[PDB]
């Protein structure tokens, strides 16, 4: 419908909120808007969480359309105590 | 949580050595210690030791010892998805790339006994099942099977299949990938599964089944027909 994903997330339990919410989003956005809104609608940093969308992690570089995003898709929210590109950055710094 | 040093009661023990003893950290004393602080406070999601102090412990493990640290990792928070895995991604990121496959054998851990409808292994193992070094694409298996113990998804199955093909795995590859082909369809008789198993058995060769490590595929034709 229209290119948009009604994305269902599942938020940890760590953040009091319900497990598994509905997401309205677009499908020529990348992961890095995918998660900048999640963090909008559930309040948790873009940048700290991990999605996989269809059986597949989020792509931040790729789109929403070619990252299989689509329709009531599942995704985690895979909290990161570092950044994915902070987190490779400052691991491979710590060698 | 309970400390190794407290489990093996070291005080009560008639300490002959004393203080020299036990000053020599050895990779399989490592590794049974680790397989220790893991099983004891195994499912509490908490330990003292592991959750903290687990990269500088894992570092002085080699191959296959970092690799049971790294699993145990994870192993120390059974039925705690989402903490879990947040605990667990620094070590996926891990400096040392073969510290990769531990964590994924410590992720799988984690979610084994629980199941989550998104399925994180999956995505997390789809781009390294076909990984070139064995020992990352053995972990992430291990990992898909804990975390999808019995689960059989007709997904997972179908992605082994090419794993099954892939002559370029390794033999302990190839034993991981039937155990984790079995385990998905325990106790089934999966007719997919149970033709590739066959096919592989016969395809088998006298001079490579010698060895001792063919005696797994027995036991991936046996679970996929256990019972």
């Amino acid at each position: 419908t229209t290119g948009i994903a009604t994305i269902e997330v599942f938020l940890p339990p760590r953040l009091k909120k319900d497990r598994k919410n509905l997401l309205e989003t677009r499908l020529h956005i990348t992961g890095r808007e995918l998660r900048s809104k999640i963090a909008e609608t559930f309040g948790l940093q873009e940048n700290y969480i991990k999605i996989v969308i269809n059986k597949k992690q989020l792509q931040l570089g790729k789109t929403l359309e070619e990252q299989g995003v689509a329709h009531n898709v599942k995704a985690m929210v895979l909290e990161l105590k570092q950044s994915e590109e902070d987190a490779r950055k400052n691991f491979q710094l710590e060698e | 949580p309970k400390v190794p040093d407290d489990i093996y009661k070291t005080h009560l023990e008639n300490n002959r050595f004393g203080g020299s003893g036990s000053q020599v950290d050895s990779a399989r004393m490592n590794l049974a210690s680790s397989f220790v602080n893991g099983f004891v406070n195994a499912a509490f999601g908490q330990d003292k030791l592991l959750t903290d102090d687990g990269n500088k412990w894992l570092y002085k493990n080699k191959d296959h010892g970092m690799l049971s640290a790294a699993a145990s990792l994870g192993m120390i928070l059974l039925w705690d998805v989402d903490g879990g895995l947040t605990q667990i991604d620094k070590y996926l990121y891990s400096s040392e790339d073969y510290i990769k496959s531990g964590a994924l054998l410590a992720c799988g851990i984690v979610n084994s006994g629980v199941r989550n409808e998104c399925d994180p292994a999956l995505a997390l193992l789809s781009d390294y099942v076909l990984h070139n070094s064995n020992t990352m694409r053995l972990g992430s298996i291990f990992g898909l099977g804990l975390a999808y113990a019995g689960s059989n998804r007709e997904d997972v199955l179908t992605l082994l299949l090419p794993v099954m093909g892939d002559s370029k795995s390794s033999m302990e590859v190839a034993g991981v990938t039937a155990l984790a082909c079995g385990m998905i369809a325990v106790g089934s008789c999966n007719g997919d599964v149970t033709s590739t198993i066959l096919q592989t058995i016969m395809e088998k060769s006298e001079t490579e089944l010698k060895d001792t490590y063919a005696r797994w595929l027995p036991l991936g034709l046996g679970l996929n027909h256990l019972g």
